[PDB]
DNA sequence: ATCAATATCCACCTGCAGATACTACCAAAAGTGTATTTGGAAACTGCTCCATCAAAAGGCATGTTCAGCTGGATTCCAGCTGAACATGCCTTTTGATGGAGCAGTTTCCAAATACACTTTTGGTAGTATCTGCAGGTGGATATTGAT
DNA sequence: ATCAATATCCACCTGCAGATACTACCAAAAGTGTATTTGGAAACTGCTCCATCAAAAGGCATGTTCAGCTGGAATCCAGCTGAACATGCCTTTTGATGGAGCAGTTTCCAAATACACTTTTGGTAGTATCTGCAGGTGGATATTGAT
């Protein structure tokens, strides 16, 4: 037997974190699973093609940034963009 | 009785369908032509499956077969895996 | 005289009911029928898995259902209320389905 | 040890990301930032959806998130529904709408 | 006496000559300037390869050329010869850029 | 040391015959007199969309021009796929 | 004395190339050997394919040379191009002769 | 300083020109078309092919991943002649040394 | 306007399918540390091509007049489709039951990678010279529209 | 039908931009050969879960009647939009110049890969307790449609 992973564990972090007496069915938790695996691929896809387009063998931070521009809607980017510039800071300094 | 299949979507079905389509009134050909656009499209998403099953060498289709498919053809489902 | 509502009434009441809803409005098992038949024409002694057939008829209602309201707005373009084969040819032809 | 996660301030897991991207076969290469922004990006689009529906499923007098409740907020918002509007959510149903010239009298 | 030709004989004429040929049909310079000016609102002291201005005329005329193809069918399918505004929106409406 | 002379209503150099023309290829015979700023309007939304993801990869790839293969790549993800400038 | 990889499999488009491009796209971790010549033999077909029905249309407009409008013409005029190619645009291409009925004077 | 040598598919598209069509030329616009078709179904394929390979967990593209990528995006008739195509030439490739 | 017939809503109740909280078990996965390699930022700069210039000119945009015929409003009515009710047919449930085949594990070899060295080639680059056909003219044929 | 105004056709021709032709060069590509590693096919198999079966239960699909009202046909007409004309402007074209910035080449270290080792974690499996809410009830009341 082998295992199957998934993000339902850390969906249900964040969602205790916004909604803290909400629960989820497990039904719409695999639809929060696409969800998260649909924009990883969606992401990461666009980061390769940038990466190559200009000739780099490295996907970076610079990328996953212009990537997120290209594939979100305006003021979605916007604050993901900052949660991600944050994210990277505290993980330099710490 | 004898009976086709397609013939199985009946027409109470597709009507409660429009309703969710907001459909107030509905002609007596669409029951006919909804069945056959119906088969194209469960054809053509049905093919793309089967035929990442022939490649996985497995006799059964998959709900990932399935959603893989969708994701080809443009209609992404959320819920089933992937 | 045994009540009777208006043509029309009873239709609208009907999309309140199901705009309401997620149920799957085809029946299952015609529509598992409907599916092992066309995948035979692709192979032979196939299996499903359960969800597979689920996963198949959520796409094909959610696919219709859609289908319906573009072609709702064809008909009311043409100043109808009533939806014709026309329409819905219009509408997949505009949405690159076909021709 | 401490986690690169808690290291970022994120619940989302941030080795798994890296993993995920290099055997993804995206580039030769993959920087640090690079996990780091993404899990980032994905915990934040993930709190606002749970957030929106949190909020349609109290609408709805209910403390459970079903299905229903994430088309309902998806399809509500002029953003998330660009962003998802090529995707269907299993048990969502759709908007309740009625055109106009289709209403009696 | 003056010869006129009735009211749709050369818009016909005008749709075999430009059906029959390839050639861009906004004026060059013109395009161009529209090109920057939106350009500079997003972004400013940009330059342009000659050929990146063009690929992006050959783009928007055949966007426009295949938009007025599904707007002539929604005139058409009410019933009109003669397009309008509420075809473009229902055209665009349905091939998902408004929805 | 000097500037360009400030661009404005430009859109208007998109005139009614060259809406015209355009029509005429997309087979079309008869045209009502709002079509051409509703044209104008629709055709600033596309070419806005598509720069504005040009630009993006100008500026990732740090230059100050917008090349073919920009353009190309944005129309690609736009779902408008170039051929004959491209890579 | 050296055989080409594409000689070796009895094609013109380059088996060497097409290895080598599909190394470098990061598509998988290796590569089969089998991979490159099918790929080839796959757009070497195609690309037979295009020519051939954009070679009758130059022909047919008493032209010995193909031109863009020429590949348009040939692309959609064959009901699988046209799929195939559907969300293209061929730039300088034009579009088919096509007025819809109810416009014609009766 | 010499420019980057840059690659393109003209040699060959012109070579299957000349099978094809002995007395037909091929103008430079119209070579930029055919140039940019091959590249397009070039990593369409590829990218089929990845995405397979990557559903079955194999780190090895093949030829099996490329012909049912093939089944997979072309249409019909054109699936069927490129398929035989293809194992044809995978066959004579094998076929020696 | 009244008034009867249904649909619809709200408050409350209860059984249970699905959510949860627990403890334990473990392989994989993530963190740590060290040694090695290398991608791509810097610096420098050659040289392509972009912006801007001028100037002449005619292709084409603008603006107006005119009235043909299209779109929109109105009326009318045959008939199609909605509502309702009466049957009765087969979808649904669920529960047990072989067993097909998915998937886990072990073995192992054909084929892939890494690498060093040799050869072949496709891509400029610099000129040099054909050639298909764009665009011009002229005159014969065809189309359109008035009568 | 006759005819006249005008577009359309097509043959003919000439200029030339762009295609074809050659040599020379060469850096990268491609091929060969040897050695070393390993992905995944093959064979066997356990356990999941799929197909089938019975068997009521009844919910829901089907057939029929009647008529409300919608779709489509016909008629009218104001005025929008197409055709044609006069006017002249601004796009197009052709060519030049400076220099911005793209891009080619080389040096070099911060960061990434590659192992080996240790520790943590997420997925797991039973096992038991809990609970949000679907579904049923009754009665209030809103809606619809008859007068
Ligand atoms: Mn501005
Ligand atoms: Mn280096
Ligand atoms: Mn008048
Ligand atoms: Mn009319
Ligand atoms: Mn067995
Ligand atoms: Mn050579
Ligand atoms: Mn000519
Ligand atoms: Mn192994
Ligand atoms: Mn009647
Ligand atoms: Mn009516
Ligand atoms: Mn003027
Ligand atoms: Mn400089
Ligand atoms: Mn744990
Ligand atoms: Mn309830």
């Amino acid at each position: 037997r082998s295992r199957k992973e998934s993000y339902s564990i850390y969906v249900y972090k964040v969602l205790k974190q916004v909604h803290p007496d909400t629960g989820i069915s497990s039904k719409a938790m695999g639809i929060m699973n696409s969800f998260v695996n649909d924009i990883f691929e969606r992401i990461a896809g666009e980061a390769s093609r940038l990466a190559h387009y200009n000739k780099r063998s490295t996907i970076t931070s610079r990328e996953i940034q212009t990537a997120v521009r290209l594939l979100l809607p305006g003021e979605l980017a916007k604050h993901a963009v900052s949660e991600g510039t944050k994210a990277v800071t505290k993980y330099t300094s710490a | 009785v004898l009976r086709d299949n397609i013939q199985g979507i009946t027409k109470p079905a597709i009507r409660r369908l429009a309703r969710r389509g907001g459909v107030k009134r509905i002609s007596g050909l669409i029951y006919e032509e909804t069945r056959g656009v119906l088969k194209v499209f469960l054809e053509n998403v049905i093919r793309d499956a089967v035929t990442y099953t022939e490649h996985a060498k497995r006799k059964t289709v998959t709900a990932m077969d399935v959603v893989y498919a969708l994701k080809r053809q443009g209609r992404t489902l959320y819920g089933f895996g992937g | 005289k045994p009540h009777r509502y208006r043509p029309g009434t009873v239709a609208l009441r009907e999309i309140r009911r199901y705009q309401k809803s997620t149920e799957l409005l085809i029946r299952k098992l015609p529509f598992q029928r409907l599916v092992r038949e066309i995948a035979q024409d692709f192979k032979t002694d196939l299996r499903f898995q359960s969800s597979a057939v689920m996963a198949l008829q959520e796409a094909c209602e959610a696919y219709l259902v859609g289908l319906f309201e573009d072609t709702n707005l064809c008909a009311i373009h043409a100043k109808r209320v009533t939806i014709m084969p026309k329409d819905i040819q219009l509408a997949r032809r505009i949405r690159g389905e076909r021709a | 040890a401490k986690t690169r996660s808690s290291r970022a301030g994120l619940q989302f897991p941030v080795g798994r990301v890296h993993r995920l991207l290099r055997k993804g076969n995206y580039s030769e290469r993959v920087g640090a930032g690079a996990p780091v922004y993404l899990a980032a990006v994905l915990e934040y689009l993930t709190a606002e959806i749970l957030e929106l529906a949190g909020n349609a499923a109290r609408d709805n007098k209910k403390t459970r998130i079903i299905p229903r409740h994430l088309q309902l907020a998806i399809r509500n918002d002029e953003e998330l529904n660009k962003l998802l509007g090529r995707v269907t959510i299993a048990q969502g149903g759709v908007l309740p709408n009625i055109q106009a010239v289709l209403l009696p009298k």
